[PDB]
């Protein structure tokens, strides 16, 4: 139980402080830390954690601006470009 | 200072009711292998606020009641009586220390059904009145066992004062000597508050074809009654030791027991199918009532034959 | 995970903690730091009335001891 | 071969009778059900964080349609009208004529996306892999008219999604 | 004085919340059985009025008399239930 | 008096809307008059304007919980009029996905049966399993539900590499999931109070009213079309037919739960006995050739062109072909006039006769027992109304 | 005045879109994928979209399946009994424009002939994720509303 609490605190640091921790919590409603698989030209960031169960082992943190639109709060699934769309939906294994 | 005392009872009740809707949705979500609200506010903490505002700015049904005088009276009676049941609760000190507190709550709870009836008449529909008579017939039936079970427990307490239940359980919870009564008491409250598996008004309404702000007020009244039943159940059967110097120690332990009992209605709703209307009537008139009458006989005799008669004071 | 249900339970728990704690605190404030006197029967009311006279300020919860003998 | 699902005779020895009486009076079989829902409360939920997480799909997934090109940029479609012929919903409307260079190409290629059943028969019938159902499924609109695709819309879908469509075709064409 | 003020506050707030929420003769075919449920409730409720004094009745010197009359009343309650039961007053078919 | 049951529950439900006109006396049901047609879409007339391939997707949308089983029935009827035979690997795939589909249907049948009665938690546990089986549908066909995968001649495509291992992984853990479902319902006194001795139907009445499937086997009738009149490779797999003894809702509920266990038993054999080879009849006048052949061979291209425009012609004749669908006997009376479009296509939906028996089965029951009785028949108004 | 109205719309738009209680017409196939959106993988309840509601407590009607001429009057009546604000989501080809039964004598060629539609969700059936995308698209549509700004400028 002590190690469970430690993992919780490592997520705050894993998100570059409390401000970046609260940022993803209110943007994505999730504070998991993953491995940055890559980033596309629009600013979307792609993460993986194969320790998670299938369907949660890959995710994207959407960019805050895309094509002159403010997407800090307004994100949607159509913002993923086709090259990453294949990876995010597990149609392929290779990013 | 007494007005202030009234407010720090009323307002915390309505906030507790608002967030019970969140807790119910999330406890049921996880028992169903999902999450429940977790987007509107961190961990869904703003979901009750979003629902409250949504319901109040929602256009009313424009129903055209048959009695405007009594269309409005029903929700006022439901919510006014629900708040009234809290004033004699010793937590550990009651807002009003009533010598006959148990009778007061038994008497006030007997008036709850008037709101069910008055809404049926105000419905202006044959089917809504029939539904109101089935809810009333179920509620009053399960009031019979609650009154007798309550009396049987008071024969070991010796008073109608709710604080005496705390003294009665200084050395031991009443659940030990009276666990058979505790079981039927708990199920009677589920049936009394029309909760699953006894949620027949919600179910039979979902069948018959024909049968927002006012909905919200009715909802809060029902959920404030659920919390109060479980607080009363903890006081009645799981009495918390009271330290006069550290009174908030009693409140913490008492609150945890109430939450666990309230969370158990949620647990039960997640676990069982729904009774059929005649089947929950057979449950009371042919199972609980014969056993409650026999245990009422037992609990009158038991203190006498053991020389364990409690004092009046 | 299941522990994400606790924040909702904590808020509802604090909401149910305020009434019992508020009544106890206000009683101590209103009764000079003591429990509010309980008078259910005529005897207890008689002594509360007598204490009100004895105190000399019309306050039953002001207690007079051996210093008035 | 058969088996009986409910052909058991209860044992009437006093012990077994008392076992059933305890179940009735003490609700033991109801307590057991409460254990099962309790065990789920402490299990990890199956929910995924949409839209940040997505449901897994395969290269065969039949989503939004697109018209494809050769690597040169020439359109693959030659207005053969096999897709229009096979479409179970009559959702495709095609017209064609000789292009200014004499090429056999369409002047109209419409797909009523509110008639379509997303069955993929058109992409099976196409002899040149011109029409495909792409991987996009997040294209709901606010008006009916936006779901009546013409050739410009479908060609733009091909240019938009070709990077992923080509990869999906590469991963599945040996099963076709 | 305190109880009335508590009662006034509860119902005054209920009216206040209600007004915000709202603005800012023949024979019903309902069965005989449901009538006899209400009448059964009343008669049982009346016999429950008589049992309420029992927690005070147990302090009496005349315990033999009290206990006999306490069980006598509850047994008549049982016999009343037994009679409706055997006269098919509890059946819903 | 006179009531009308609502179109559907307040919670989300997928089986169609019913207009049930009820006669009651007190709590008792005196008459049930089902008014259907609220989902009648003229499927059978539409099929007459389609080629035999174009009509196949109409069958996914009948009992739209048992998609591939409906496809198999239509494919068997067409293959019988064509006088051809699908290849053995296709037959094994069709039985494999027939049993996967039976799991899909029985989960929907049993957990929505509990959900309507108010036992709602098992619904959520078991549609996570249905979600994983939707992934199997989408991996072979690209569609989660309406696959159009089984076709006259075999199956459209071969299993993707790695699919069978995943099906094995799912089947490994599934029996425990059925066990948890039974923990909530089987011995629950409330569930039994809602189901035992409800909607009793005698063996003779069941036959004369045209029942099939579990509606027959719940009354002790020893009939299963997979045993008596086997199709595809069902005569090469071992399984037991569950038989009820009391003919009521509870016995039919147990039959469906046991049928789920037998489906897992059959799936285990299909995974181990899957043979190699082609997936559609090697006969390019019925089944389209491979895309590589279509782009290299003159004969292949011609046959591709004709199969996808005119379609294949079916010799004139009429067949009634039926299978053991998850909901009972699902059949098609298919009439060919020698052309490439069916002349007539009557669909025998097992729920059509079952809902016609609701009035009989509900006599002398309570208003809430009608909920359980429509539940135990497992009605999808897509197949009832066509 | 101008500032308050802007922040006030922000509040009520937040409340209405964060608490979307749906009435689903499970007419046909598409209701199955609708159930899968309520199932644990997507858990529509976590967005505030409750499981069960009742027509007279609902904010959004989801027409999930084929609408026949026989069913058309009953669907319109439910829409007419919904308290406002009310939205309609057309789910799948049948409800969108008739779909695979478009040319049938007994099918309404699109539910938008009977009720006004806010969102059209394509597919036959749309995947549960596609429907969830459409529901979150409707939330964005509500987030764009400006009832008080328009009212204040009348
Ligand atoms: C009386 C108390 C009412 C408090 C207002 C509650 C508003 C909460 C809120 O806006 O959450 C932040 C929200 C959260 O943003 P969101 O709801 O648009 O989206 C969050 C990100 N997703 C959807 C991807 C999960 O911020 C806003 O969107 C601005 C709304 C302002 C409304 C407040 C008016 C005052
Ligand atoms: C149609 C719409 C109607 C809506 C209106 C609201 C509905 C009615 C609300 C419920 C009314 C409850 C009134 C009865 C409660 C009285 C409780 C009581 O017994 O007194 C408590 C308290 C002192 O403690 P006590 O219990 O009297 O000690 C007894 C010693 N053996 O205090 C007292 O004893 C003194 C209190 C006496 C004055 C109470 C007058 C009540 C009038 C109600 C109208
Ligand atoms: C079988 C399924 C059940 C379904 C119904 C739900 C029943 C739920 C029961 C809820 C109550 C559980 C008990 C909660 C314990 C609370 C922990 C606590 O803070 O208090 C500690 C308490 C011991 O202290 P105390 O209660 O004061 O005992 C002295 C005697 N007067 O207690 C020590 O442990
Ligand atoms: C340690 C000392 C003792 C040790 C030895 C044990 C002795 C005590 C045990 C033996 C006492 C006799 C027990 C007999 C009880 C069973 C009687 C019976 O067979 O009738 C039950 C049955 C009820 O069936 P039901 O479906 O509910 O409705 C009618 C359709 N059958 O058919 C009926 O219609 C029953 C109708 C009569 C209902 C009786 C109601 C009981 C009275 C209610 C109060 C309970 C008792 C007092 C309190
Ligand atoms: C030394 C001498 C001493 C003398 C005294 C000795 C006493 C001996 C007697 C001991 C046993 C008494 C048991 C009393 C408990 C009540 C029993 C009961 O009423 O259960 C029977 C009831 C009927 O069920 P059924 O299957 O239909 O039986 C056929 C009836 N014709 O079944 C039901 O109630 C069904 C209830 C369904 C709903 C339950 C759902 C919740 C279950 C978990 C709740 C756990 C309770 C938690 C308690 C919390 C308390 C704070
Ligand atoms: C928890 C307290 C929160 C208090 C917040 C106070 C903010 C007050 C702003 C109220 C804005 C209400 O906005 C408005 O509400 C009513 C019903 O509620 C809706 O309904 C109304 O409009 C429609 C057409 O527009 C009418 O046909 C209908 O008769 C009418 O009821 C409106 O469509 C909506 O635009
Ligand atoms: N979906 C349901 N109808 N049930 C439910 N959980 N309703 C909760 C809705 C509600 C009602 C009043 C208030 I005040 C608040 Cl805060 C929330
Ligand atoms: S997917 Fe099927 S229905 Fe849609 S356009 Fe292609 S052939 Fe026609
Ligand atoms: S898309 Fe393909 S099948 Fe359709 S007309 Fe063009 S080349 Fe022919
Ligand atoms: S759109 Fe497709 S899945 Fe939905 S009801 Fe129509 S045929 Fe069925």
């Amino acid at each position: 139980l002590l190690q469970v609490l430690k993992r919780g605190l490592q997520q705050v640091s894993g998100h570059g402080g409390l401000r970046g921790y609260l940022r993803v919590l209110f943007r994505a409603n999730d504070v998991r830390v993953g491995t940055l698989v890559g980033e596309d030209k629009y600013g979307n960031k792609y993460y993986e954690d194969n320790k998670q169960f299938f369907g949660r082992h890959r995710w994207v943190i959407y960019t805050t601006e895309m094509n002159g639109k403010n997407t800090f709060w307004d994100v949607d699934g159509s913002m993923v470009p086709p090259e990453w769309h294949r990876w995010l939906h597990c149609m392929t294994d290779d990013p | 200072m007494f007005m202030i005392n009234i407010l720090m009872l009323i307002i915390p009740i309505l906030l507790a009711v608002a967030f019970l809707t969140l807790v119910e949705r999330k406890v049921l979500g996880y028992m169903q292998l999902r999450k429940g609200p977790n987007v509107v506010g961190p961990y869904g903490l703003l979901q009750p606020i979003a629902d409250a505002i949504k319901l109040f700015i929602k256009e009313p049904l424009r129903p055209a009641t048959s009695s405007a005088s009594m269309f409005i009276l029903a929700p006022i009676m439901a919510l006014g009586l629900a708040l009234t049941m809290w004033i004699p609760l010793p937590m550990p000190y009651p807002l009003i220390n009533m010598n006959l507190g148990v009778l007061f709550m038994l008497a006030m709870s007997s008036l709850a059904v008037y709101s069910i009836l008055w809404s049926g008449w105000a419905s202006n529909s044959k089917y809504a009145l029939i539904g109101a008579l089935r809810a009333v017939a179920q509620t009053i039936s399960y009031e019979v066992t609650l009154a007798i079970i309550l009396l049987s427990v008071l024969l070991m307490s010796g008073s109608f004062t709710l604080s005496t239940l705390i003294t009665t359980q200084e050395q031991m919870w009443l659940i030990l000597p009276a666990w058979p009564l505790a079981m039927m008491w708990f199920i009677s409250t589920l049936a009394e508050t029309n909760r699953a598996p006894f949620d027949l008004t919600e179910g039979e309404s979902e069948l018959v074809s024909g049968f927002a702000g006012p909905f919200a007020l009715f909802f809060m009244a029902e959920y404030a009654n659920i919390i109060m039943m479980n607080i009363f159940t903890a006081i009645l059967f799981l009495g918390t030791s009271h330290n006069p110097h550290m009174p908030e120690l009693y409140t913490i332990n008492f609150t945890i027991k109430s939450l666990l009992l309230t969370m158990s209605f949620l647990w039960i709703r997640a676990s069982y199918p729904r009774f059929r209307y005649d089947q929950l009537m057979h449950l009371l008139w042919k199972n609980f009532l014969p056993l409650t009458l026999a245990l009422c006989m037992w609990h009158v005799s038991l203190p006498i034959l053991t020389s364990g008669i409690p004092p009046q004071t | 995970m299941w522990f994400e249900v606790l924040p909702g339970i904590a808020v509802m728990g604090v909401c149910l903690f305020i009434p019992g704690m508020a009544t106890a605190r206000i009683h101590r404030f209103s009764n000079g730091g003591k429990e509010k006197r309980v008078a259910h029967y005529p005897y207890q009311w008689y002594l509360m009335e007598r204490d009100r006279r004895v105190s000399g300020v019309n306050r039953s919860y002001v207690s007079k001891g051996l210093e008035n003998i | 071969t058969y088996k009986y699902v409910n052909l058991r005779e209860p044992s009437m020895d006093m012990k077994s009778v008392t076992d059933r009486a305890a179940q009735t009076l003490l609700w033991t079989e109801l307590i057991r059900g409460l254990g099962m829902t309790l065990s789920y409360l402490f299990r990890e939920p199956a929910t995924i964080n949409y839209p940040f997480e997505k449901g897994p799909l395969s290269p065969r997934f039949r989503g939004e349609h697109a018209l494809r090109r050769y690597p040169s940029g020439e359109e693959r479609c030659i207005a053969c009208k096999l897709c229009e012929a096979v479409c179970p919903a009559q959702a495709i409307t095609i017209e064609a004529e000789p292009r200014a260079d004499g090429s056999r190409r369409t002047t109209r290629y419409d797909i009523d996306m509110t008639k379509c059943i997303y069955c993929g028969f058109c992409q099976e019938a196409c002899p040149v892999d011109a029409i495909v159902e792409g991987p996009n499924f997040e294209f709901s609109t606010e008006t009916h008219e936006e779901l009546l695709y013409n050739k410009e819309k479908l060609l733009n879908n091909g240019d938009k999604w070709e990077a992923e469509i080509a990869a999906n075709i590469q991963a599945d064409y040996l099963y076709r | 004085m305190n109880l009335m003020l508590a009662l006034l506050t509860n119902f005054t707030l209920a009216t206040l919340l209600v007004i915000i929420a709202f603005w800012l003769s023949a024979r019903l075919p309902f069965s005989m059985k449901f009538f006899l449920v209400a009448i059964t409730f009343l008669l049982f409720d009346l016999e429950i009025a008589l049992l309420l004094p029992l927690p005070w009745a147990s302090q009496t010197a005349n315990l033999n008399t009290m206990l006999t009359m306490a069980l006598f009343l509850i047994i008549l309650l049982a016999v009343s239930l037994a009679y409706e039961w055997t006269q098919k007053g509890l059946e819903w078919t | 008096s006179n009531l009308t049951l609502n179109f559907g529950p307040q919670h989300p439900a997928a089986h169609g809307v019913l207009r049930l006109v009820m006669e009651l006396s007190g709590e008792m049901v005196r008459k049930c008059d089902p008014h259907i047609g609220l989902l009648h879409r003229g499927t059978e007339k539409l099929i007459e304007y389609k080629t035999y391939l174009q009509a196949l997707p109409y069958f996914d949308r009948l009992d739209y919980v048992s998609m591939m089983c409906n496809e198999q029935a239509y494919s068997l009827a067409v293959e019988k009029l064509l006088n051809i035979r699908p290849p053995p690997r296709a037959q094994w795939i069709r039985v494999l996905f027939g049993e996967i589909t039976r799991l899909l249907n029985h989960i929907m049948a049993v957990t929505t049966h509990a959900l309507d009665i108010g036992a709602m938690t098992p619904f959520f546990w078991m549609f996570e399993e249905r979600e994983k089986m939707f992934e199997f549908y989408e991996r072979v066909s690209g569609a989660r539900m309406h696959a159009a995968y089984v076709r006259p001649g075999g199956v459209h495509q071969d299993l993707p590499l790695g699919l069978m291992d995943d099906i094995y992984e799912f089947s490994k853990n599934f029996s425990l999931r059925i066990d948890e479902l039974e923990e909530m319902l089987t011995n629950n006194r409330i569930w039994r109070n809602r189901t035992v001795d409800i909607g009793i139907v005698t063996a003779e009445d069941a036959l004369n009213y045209g029942f099939s499937g579990v509606m027959l086997r719940g009354s002790g009738i020893q009939w299963d079309l997979r045993k008596t009149q086997p199709y595809d490779v069902y005569d090469q797999v071992e399984f037991d037919v569950p038989i009820g003894s009391r003919g009521d809702c509870y016995d039919r509920y147990l039959c469906r739960v046991e049928e789920m266990r037998q489906s897992i038993r059959i799936i285990s054999q299909c995974l181990n006995k899957m043979p190699p080879g082609e997936i559609k009849v090697d006969d390019a006048k019925v089944s389209p050739p491979k895309r590589a052949e279509m782009k290299t061979s003159m004969e292949s291209l011609i046959h591709h062109f004709k199969l996808y425009t005119e379609g294949y012609q079916v010799p004139p004749g009429a067949t009634y072909t039926a299978i053991e669908a998850p909901k009972g006997e699902f059949g098609v009376y298919l009439v060919s006039d020698g052309s490439s479009r069916p002349y007539r296509c009557k669909i025998k939906a097992p729920g059509f006769a079952h809902l016609a028996g609701l009035d009989k089965m509900s006599k002398g029951h309570m208003l809430a027992d009608v909920v359980a009785i429509i539940g135990t028949q497992d009605i999808v108004f897509g197949e009832v109304d066509r | 005045g101008e500032y308050v109205v802007a922040k006030l719309d922000d509040l009520i738009n937040w409340a209405r879109r964060s608490s979307l209680w749906p009435m689903t017409f499970g007419l046909a196939c598409c209701a199955v994928e609708m159930m899968h959106m309520a199932a644990p993988r997507y858990d529509m309840d976590r967005f505030g979209v409750v499981f069960r509601a009742s027509p007279r407590q609902s904010d959004v009607m989801i027409v999930a399946g084929t609408l026949t001429n026989k069913m058309a009057p009953a669907l319109r009546k439910v829409y007419d009994q919904m308290p406002e604000p009310r939205y309609v989501v057309s789910m799948g080809s049948c409800a969108n424009g008739g779909g695979y039964y478009h040319y049938s004598y007994s099918v309404v060629r699109g539910c938008d002939r009977i009720v006004p539609v806010d969102i059209y969700v394509p597919g036959c059936p749309p995947t549960a994720e596609a429907l969830l995308y459409g529901i979150l698209q409707l939330q964005k549509k509500i987030k764009r509303e400006k009832r008080l700004r328009i009212w204040y400028r009348r």
